[PDB]
């Protein structure tokens, strides 16, 4: 029960980590250029 | 979408407009226009459209519905799950699963 | 203790 | 009525702010080094956004790090429920104080006082540590917190604390993103005193209006562009009040601060709060 909640929190952290890794491409500069 | 919205016969329709935008895989338009803000759709307004999205394999629309306020826990109900498993289950996949379980 | 104070205060 | 499944209470407008602060500090919790207060609309129509989710998670993290108090509507609707959920999530991973001020009159269930507990208009979120309900009467549920909350914030602002530098005072920042009208009134009253409100030019409509602004025609066109249906429903008389409040807010810019949409940094929230202070 509690362990499942902690698991969900860590899953959220891991998903955010994946999203940050994807965004680390730094391609937003050209979009801001446009 | 422009023709439907400007018709004025169904301009007030927030449900038919969403269904039409779901038929064609246009996620940005649905996010920006249909939901936007200052609309009291509530958690019960997305029931049928989200069911249709699940049927039609619209992952992005499913994610948008879930994150925009839909309560998945309340969504899943005994009748809904029975109707989902009874018929939409692919017959080929059903036979394959039966064979695998039996053998 | 505190609840008694709340009685009069509020 | 104190409920544990935290502390709850019923309040009267005539109650002195000093007595309430004395109760809070002496009885329950530690002194506050910061009073981040989030203002938004109480309507359940709160379209969750990705960047808004990230921003509010960062805000909660900062509040926990500095030990700040968080004052919210506490009605379990839209941004309220999520801002409480982030507090719960951080509490399961040294404590966050998330006082929530709501209206007794607008509350549906009545559980008079020992620790009466009920589970389930305007039900109140139980995910906030402390809840303060104020209604001297008027079961019609007109907003009453819009005065007590501001009085408490002002009094705590004057409260001198010899810590966290800031000239022996307390930061008392005012975060605002919701598109509600009562949010406009709250911002106006906050800026009436020297409270540095901060806005984000994101999904918020009344917030994007002020972000873009920083005349009568300008305000009218902005609020029509961002709130076409809302302004259409709004009467002509209320437009004068809206324009007056917008002019009052735009009068002072040293207190008001904005967050740009281009900035995608992880610490933009802390940067905004720090620059405002």
């Amino acid at each position: 029960n509690e362990t499942l909640a902690w698991e969900g929190v860590m899953k959220e952290n891991y998903l955010v980590k994946i999203n940050t890794k994807a965004n680390d491409n730094s391609e937003e500069m050209r979009h801001r250029f446009r | 979408y422009k023709a439907f919205s400007t018709n004025e016969q169904d301009k007030d329709n927030w449900n038919g407009q969403l269904k039409l935008l779901l038929e064609w895989n246009q996620l940005d338009l649905a996010s920006d226009e249909i939901f936007t803000n200052d609309r009291r759709w509530e958690s019960a307004d997305l029931q049928e459209v989200m069911f249709t999205a699940l049927i039609k394999d619209r992952p992005k629309f499913v994610r948008l519905f879930l994150e925009n306020g839909l309560n998945l826990q309340k969504f899943l109900t005994n009748e809904v799950l029975t109707e989902l498993f009874s018929t939409h289950f692919s017959t080929l996949v059903y036979r394959n699963l039966q064979i695998a379980k039996n053998s | 203790d505190l609840v008694n104070f709340i009685q009069a205060n509020f | 009525g104190d409920i544990q499944f935290g502390k709850y209470l019923r309040l009267s407008c005539d109650t002195d702010s000093e007595t309430l602060y004395e109760l809070l500090t002496q009885h329950w919790h530690l002194k506050t080094p910061n009073l981040v207060i989030s203002v938004t609309g109480g309507a359940k129509n709160f379209a969750l956004k990705p960047r808004m989710r990230k921003i509010f998670s960062r805000l909660i993290y900062i509040a926990q790090s500095k030990g700040a108090w968080i004052l919210t509507g506490g009605t379990h609707y839209g941004l309220m429920k999520y801002i409480g959920e982030v507090v719960r999530d951080n509490t399961i991973s040294e404590n966050i104080v998330a006082i929530g001020i709501a209206a007794w009159g607008m509350v549906s269930n009545r559980d008079t006082l020992f620790s009466a507990q009920y589970i389930m208009l305007y039900i109140l979120d139980n995910n906030h540590t402390h809840l303060l309900l104020v209604d001297n009467g008027c079961h019609g549920h007109p907003t009453v917190e819009a005065k007590l909350r501001n009085q408490l914030e002002k009094y705590i602002s004057e409260r001198t604390s010899q810590d966290s530098n800031y000239g022996g005072k307390i930061p008392i920042v005012c975060f605002a993103q919701g598109g509600g009208r009562e949010t406009l009134k709250a911002i106006n009253t906050s800026v009436k005193s020297k409270i540095p409100c901060v806005v984000v030019e994101g999904s918020g409509q009344i917030a994007d209006v002020i972000a873009s602004l920083v005349t009568s025609s300008m305000v009218k066109e902005k609020l029509v562009r961002f709130l076409p249906r809302t302004v259409s429903r709004l009467p002509e008389e209320e437009i004068e009040s809206w324009i007056k409040w917008l002019k009052e807010i735009l009068e002072s810019s040293h207190l008001l601060t904005v967050i740009k949409m281009e900035e995608a940094g992880d610490e933009i929230v802390s940067n905004a709060i720090s620059y405002a202070l």
